[PDB]
């Protein structure tokens, strides 16, 4: 069976832009994503029945000095629900766009979960973000984790690429 | 009489002087940057 759900609907330049990520389950379980996408070609002003949901990239911010504690405590979308010390987190974050103009925003709603790795090698988590805003210009979770971190990135990329059969045979 | 003017207006009656003004510094320049790094980042968040 097929259970299908739809992410981002925005208006381009060159048009609107239908994204459908339709996971097929099987005997409960499910087996493999399906990411279509689709473009309405045309000029499109339908700013106020269009959005985007994103999964963000896990950004993971080292902590090496004493302020730095100090800060994420005043940021109001950062609330951590336990007493406990921690050198590095990760963030596993997801967001949800509406869209008001061709870049602004006209809500924003980032959630997500912040995470510890322990010596022991237990994954728990510290606490939540739970940011919502209206008429914006960006986002400010993700900006904050675009310079005060790094992406756990797993895509990684060769030097030099080689190439796996030459010729005509393709 | 050869004369000693301690003219020290009471620090010889603190214990470790060294070990006593340095967290002074310290929590005065730790107050400061905390005060700082936060109003830097409150201020960018409200450029975003």
């Amino acid at each position: 069976s097929t259970k299908a759900e739809i992410k981002a609907v925005l208006n381009q330049p060159s048009g609107k832009l239908v994204e459908v990520v339709g996971t097929i389950y099987r005997e409960g379980k499910p087996v493999m994503e399906v990411t279509s996408q689709f473009l309405y070609r045309g000029e499109y002003n339908d700013y106020c029945n269009t959005f985007q949901k994103v999964t963000e990239t896990p950004v993971q911010v080292a902590f090496k000095s004493a302020k730095d504690l100090a800060v994420l405590r005043s940021k109001e979308w950062f609330h951590l629900e336990k007493d406990v010390q921690f050198d590095v987190l990760t963030f596993r974050c997801e967001s949800t766009y509406k869209f008001k103009s061709a870049n602004v925003y006209s809500s924003i709603k980032t959630t997500g979960q912040v995470l510890l790795e322990l010596p022991t090698k237990e994954v728990i988590q510290v606490g939540s973000v739970d940011y919502e805003a209206g008429t914006s210009y960006g986002n400010p979770v993700t900006d904050y984790l675009s310079r005060n971190g790094k992406t756990i990135e797993e895509s990684v990329i060769f030097e030099n690429a080689i190439p796996l059969s030459s010729g005509e045979e393709l | 009489e050869p004369v000693m003017a301690d003219l020290n207006g009471g620090l010889q009656f603190i214990d470790n002087l060294k070990d006593f003004t340095s967290k002074l510094r310290t929590d005065l320049l730790e107050t400061a940057d905390i005060r700082r790094a936060v109003s830097i980042e409150s201020a960018i968040e409200q450029k975003v």
